């Protein structure tokens, strides 16, 4: 389960 | 264990019976370790995409393709997965192909599915792969490469769709190292009518929609600023027709960019002399192009 | 006979009591000869406009101003009338001022009221008077001179309003002798979003709305054609940067039009060199400006 | 009654 971490940190995006 | 599914896809399944088999497949993928996913590997992944394109070709069972998307999301939810999705040819392309206003949910799942690839750190310029692939679909049927992402920003659409549009747009903007790029495609967007609709995407009060605009506007602004910093200098130097021609010849001459620029200019120079409001006229286009390059 | 009304307006009338007096006034105007209208003459007309502006100033009784519009329509319904409306200062200006999305019917009556002046034969360039006056209102409150005519082309508006919008637009296009003019303001329109909405104004099936588009499209096309005839030549001659600069210097140099053109150019020249898709980029703006000047 | 003639010949516009 990895791409979920990238998915939540997308709507509530701190992966920027 | 895993093989059982690989054969199931190859064994020429069909509407309803396919769906069922696809559902179980998803749920098995999710509720398993990482090593069970490996055994499905490239071979299994392969067959999933085969059905997709095959299912695209044809013109009750949107539900059928959707499950293959969900399967992929489940499959990619780890190291191994995404990597092997990336090794494919038509992988990333087919995800794109799944986007569309006609099947809200599938596009929803397709968009964020791509978005998570963009913001992937180590396979550099994934946003470039996505954008390339995004283009390739715009010819099979000959409409513009972005009209999906704007179609899902209208009257009628699920407020969850809208979040997934602008959500992708951010992932296709933030990791791009060249400023020229970001304004390029942002202007591409607004040419189709993004600025006409982006008004309405603040009127709606939302929690997850407005962590998007708070990264988009953060960009659309930290670009606009930085761009003036460059334009302001150009307001100083290029004070003179000389300074313009000087630059036009040096940079817009023997570069394929020429016949485009030449045309722009030809259009500009159309309004005949003796038109009394010609100053006014050029003033008008001033703001047009200026809105286009800046706002 | 007529004097009775002239005093009634001067005698400081007010909400409700004014309305009544205004209604009777209209009906008396309509149901009379031409000589009775003369006796109301400039003096009477005068007072009607005084109340208008006075009523505009203030910020139940939209119905009150409306009747003064109807009064004017009735009053102008003849030789004498229009002529004497034309002799005024704030005449044509106040009719314009009556246009707005907030009071559908008044704008309806205001628009066609102006439209009939445009297509007036002997007081040459009446469309110029109207357009001038149309401008002057766009500063009192600082929004663009056309946004009224586009506001009444949305979701919500009475399908009769829409007919009166495009109806005016035609009267503010057809009698204009200079081709450069028509494309100018047509492009002004489409900058606010006319092309974004003009889609929807064919979807609606109507009898009186589609004798409008059958004169607008007739124009928007017999212009587009004729304009290529000029542009095509420019595709031949201006084949060369030389030919461009040659013309730029001769015509866009010592004419107030300069600092506008200069800016356009500065914006164009912003996209730095080494942007890989710069050809693509300029291609994009190509179509933008090209859509703007032609489509 | 004049500006009526200009008004009908507007919606059904032959004054062009």
């Amino acid at each position: 389960g990895v791409m979920d971490s990238l998915l939540e940190a997308l709507q509530s995006g701190a992966a920027f | 264990s895993a093989m059982m599914y690989i054969q199931e896809l190859r064994s020429g399944l069909r509407d309803m019976h396919l769906l069922s088999c696809l559902e179980s497949l998803r749920v098995s993928l999710n509720n398993n370790p990482v090593s069970w996913v490996q055994t499905f590997g490239a071979e299994g992944l392969a067959s999933l995409l085969d059905i997709l394109k095959r299912l695209h070709d044809e013109k009750y069972d949107s539900r059928n393709q959707h499950e293959i998307i969900r399967c992929l999301k489940a499959f990619m939810n780890n190291k191994f997965g995404i990597k092997t999705m990336l090794e494919t040819e038509e992988g990333i392309l087919l995800l794109v192909r799944a986007m569309d206003p006609a099947v809200p949910n599938m596009m929803i799942d397709a968009a964020k599915l791509l978005s998570a690839l963009c913001i992937l750190p180590q396979p550099e310029d994934m946003n470039e792969r996505v954008l390339e692939a995004m283009t390739e679909r715009a010819e099979m049927d000959e409409v513009e490469r972005f009209q999906p992402l704007l179609d899902g920003l209208k009257s009628g659409t699920s407020i969850a769709l809208k979040v997934g549009c602008l959500q992708l747009i951010n992932a296709l903007i933030t990791p791009a190292e060249e400023l020229d790029f970001r304004v390029h495609i942002r202007s591409e967007l607004m040419r189709l009518g993004l600025h006409q609709v982006l008004q309405e995407l603040r009127e709606i009060e939302n929690e997850d929609m407005k962590v998007q605009l708070c990264v988009f506007d953060e960009q659309g602004d930290e670009d606009f600023f930085d761009l003036k910093g460059r334009l302001d200098d150009i307001r100083m130097e290029m004070d003179d027709f000389g300074e313009v021609f000087q630059i036009i010849l040096n940079t817009v001459k023997d570069s394929k960019a020429e016949p485009h620029f030449l045309s722009i200019l030809q259009h500009l120079l159309l309004v005949r002399n003796d038109y009394e409001a010609r100053p006014q006229y050029y003033k008008l286009i001033e703001e047009c192009v200026s809105q286009i390059v800046l706002h």
